[PDB]
C-alpha cells in the first residue's frame, strides 16, 4: 500500500 | 432591572441549535457547557465554544428587551426550546442566579453561571480579509473535505488548506493515500499570497454554516485564527500550527490513459463488486482494454466478483488496483454525469476530473497487485 | 445436472432479506451464517436459523428450474441481491462447491456448505393450532411488546405470554415495573386452555413478518415451539421454559380517580418537563386537582420544570410520581386520541386504557416521593 | 422504586 509522494510522509 | 427579552420559538431555535452544536457535552469546567446570552439594545447574541472554535449567532428582538448578559446550559436550553409548540412566544429572564424560561403553560428554571466566566477569544488583526459567496466557500470545503486525514494529532494532514493565490481561493486536503483540491476565483487582490490550515472539526463546522444559498460571507485570515462572518453568524477557529506540504508535487504528470465513463454506473459497479473484496484492504482490480473496463474483487474465502462496464477508452492495455472506498469517495463528490480518469501505469497515481471542468481535481494512489 | 434456477431480483430480495435477518453475523460454526436454498419442483425455499428461531420463505419460480439443495452465506447473498439493478433477472446455479450468481454484466462466486450441514428443527406435534388474521396477531404483539423485560436470562420476564382462553387470544408482557396486555377473540374453540411464553427476540421477529395487512396466519402451539405459517413464510421459535405468573393479580382494583385527557398533549408535556428531571430515575410528579394536572420535574442541579395541562377530572386531590419513560411508552401505543388514567393513591399502580375500548390494558407502578 | 406485586419478583 504505497502513498502519495509527500515529503515527509509518503 | 435584569436581563429580560421575548422571542418566537423559531426565531430562537435557528441560531441556538447551531451555537449549541459547537458546545461539547459535559466538559470539565461547567461554563464551557453553557451558551452565553447577551442582550444589548434590541439584539440577542448567543455564543458557544469548545476552546478551539467559537460560534456566535444573532437575532433581532421584535418586542421590548431589557438588557444584560448571562450563560446558561446550551443543550438543556436548546432541548427546551425545541420541545415547545410551533410559533409560541418564549419569555426569558434572569431571577437570582437562575434563567426563567416561560412559554404558554410551561415554566423552566435553568441554573446559570456569570457572563465573565465565559472565555473571550484572544484574536488579533487580520493579515488578509475578503468576501466570497457562501456557496463558493461551501463548494471549496465540500468538494474536498472527504480527503482529510481522520486522526486527531495536531498535524497538517488532519485539516484543510485554504490558500489565496492570484485572484483565486483554493482548498486542498489529503490523507497521504488520496488528495482532493478545488479552486475558484474571488474578489481578492492579486498581490496576495497567504495560506492557513483549518482543522478538520472546524472546517466541517464552517461548511455547515454556509447554508444561505445566495448569501455572502466575510473571511479574515490571521496568524492563528480564521473568522467567518455572515451577519447572522460569526465563526472563529484556531489554526493548525505548521506548513502545508507542496501539494503540487503530488499531482501526476504523465497520463496517457484517458477513461471517460458514467459517474453513477461506475459507483454502482465498484460498490457492487466490493461485496466480495477483502474487508480490511477493500482492494479491487481494474482491467482496462479497448472500450472496456473489467472490475474484479476477491477475498480470502476465494469468493470472487467480476463486472464489465462499457466505457470510452482508446488507449493502451492497463491492469491497476485500487482501494474501492477511495474511488467511491471521489465519485461521491463528482458533480457531472460523466467522469474522467487519467492513468499512467499500474503503480502510479490516478487523476480524476469532472466531465466538463478542471476546477476540482482528485488524486488517488493505487494498490500493488 | 445440478441446482439451477432463474428469478427476478425483487422476487428474491423480499424473502431473502427477511430470512437473512434471523441469521446471526459471524457465528462460530460457519453453516449457521448461511441461508439454505432448496429447489424442489418449481419452488424456492430459503431457510435461516440462529438455533433459537428458524425462518423459511418461499418463492414460485416462473421459468424452468433444475432442482437441488445447498447453503450459501446469507448476508453476502442478500447484499449482492440488493446491489443489482431493478427488475433484472438473476441466474443462480451450483458449480463445484461454489454458488454462481450471474445477472446482467455481473458475475458472483460464493462459497457453499452442504445442505446436510444445516440443522433441522426437532419440532413435534401441536397441542393446539388455529388461524387468525395477521393484523390481529400483530396487534397483540405490538400493543404490548414494549413492556417486556430487556435482559437475556431465560426467565419469563424476557418474553411475551400468548394465552388462549375462551374464544380469545391474549398477549401479556411485563418487566416488573409496568405491564401491558391485549386481548381479542378468534376462531379458537372454547374448551381450549393453553399458554406459551415466546422469547423477546423471537416474538418481535414474528411481528415483523405479519405485514400482509389483510392476510391470515396459521399458529401452532407446542410444548417447546411455536409455528407461524403465512404461506409465504414459516416462522418457528423455541419457547421460554417456566410458568408465567398470575398476571391478573397485578391489575389494580380500587381506582376512584378517572383522568381523561388528550393522548398527544400529555405525551408532549410529559416529554417536555422531563428535560429537567433526573437523568437516572427520570421521575416526574403529577399533581391532580379539579380539572387540572400539574406536571413537575427537577434534578440535582436544582433546575425545575412545571407544566399545567387541562384535563377532565372531577375526583379527589392526588399527588403521584412516575418514571416518565413508562408513561411515554404507554402513550406511544395508545391508538385513541383521548386516554384514560385510573389512579387510587400515591403508592398504588396506575391503570391506563384507550378512550373507547378496554381490549388493551396497561399497568404502571409509581415512584415514592 | 416499588414494583408490581409479582410473586416472586416484586
Amino acid at each position: 500500500v504505497p502513498t502519495l509522494p509527500l515529503v515527509p510522509x509518503g | 432591572g435584569g436581563m429580560h427579552f421575548t422571542i418566537q420559538r423559531e426565531a430562537l431555535l435557528k441560531p441556538l441549535q447551531l451555537v449549541a452544536g459547537v458546545v461539547e457535552r459535559r466538559q470539565t469546567l461547567p461554563v464551557l457547557s453553557n451558551v452565553l446570552l447577551v442582550v444589548e439594545g434590541q439584539q440577542l447574541s448567543l455564543t458557544g465554544t469548545d476552546l478551539e472554535v467559537e460560534l456566535v449567532g444573532r437575532v433581532v428582538l421584535e418586542d421590548a428587551a431589557e438588557p444584560g448578559e448571562i450563560t446558561v446550559p446550551a443543550r438543556k436550553l436548546m432541548d427546551i426550546c425545541k420541545s415547545l409548540p410551533n410559533d409560541v412566544l418564549i419569555d426569558i429572564r434572569v431571577e437570582e442566579q437562575k434563567l426563567l424560561v416561560k412559554a404558554g403553560r410551561s415554566r423552566f428554571t435553568l441554573s446559570t453561571l456569570p457572563a465573565n466566566d465565559f472565555p473571550t477569544v484572544e484574536e488579533g488583526p487580520g493579515s488578509l480579509n475578503f468576501s466570497i459567496a457562501q456557496s463558493k466557500l461551501r463548494r471549496l470545503i465540500d468538494r474536498t473535505s472527504f480527503a482529510m486525514a481522520q486522526q486527531d494529532v495536531r498535524y497538517y494532514l488532519n485539516g484543510m488548506l485554504l490558500e489565496v493565490n492570484g485572484g483565486t481561493l483554493r482548498s486542498v486536503a489529503t490523507d497521504g493515500h488520496r488528495l482532493a483540491m478545488c479552486s475558484l476565483d474571488a474578489q481578492i487582490p492579486s498581490q496576495d499570497r497567504h495560506q492557513v490550515i483549518v482543522p478538520r472539526k472546524g472546517i466541517l463546522e464552517l461548511a455547515r454554516l454556509l447554508t444561505e444559498q445566495d448569501g455572502e460571507v466575510g473571511i479574515v485570515l490571521g496568524q492563528h485564527h480564521i473568522r467567518a462572518t455572515t451577519g447572522e453568524f460569526t465563526f472563529t477557529s484556531k489554526l493548525v500550527d505548521g506548513k502545508f506540504p507542496d501539494y503540487e508535487r503530488v499531482l501526476p504528470r504523465g497520463g496517457d490513459k484517458l477513461v471517460v465513463g458514467d459517474r453513477q454506473q461506475l459507483r454502482e459497479a465498484f460498490s457492487r463488486t466490493a461485496i466480495l473484496s477483502n474487508e480490511k484492504y477493500r482492494g479491487i482490480r481494474l482491467q482496462l482494454s479497448n472500450g472496456l473496463l473489467k472490475i474484479q474483487a476477491n477475498n480470502p474465502e476465494q469468493e470472487e466478483a467480476e463486472e464489465e462496464v462499457q466505457v470510452e477508452y482508446n488507449g493502451g492495455n492497463l491492469e491497476i488496483g485500487f482501494n474501492v472506498s477511495y474511488l467511491l469517495d471521489v465519485l461521491g463528490v463528482i458533480g457531472t454525469e460523466q467522469v474522467r480518469f487519467i492513468l499512467s501505469d499500474s503503480n502510479s497515481s490516478a487523476l480524476v476530473h469532472e466531465a466538463d471542468n478542471d476546477d476540482s481535481a482528485y488524486v488517488v494512489m493505487p494498490m500493488r497487485l
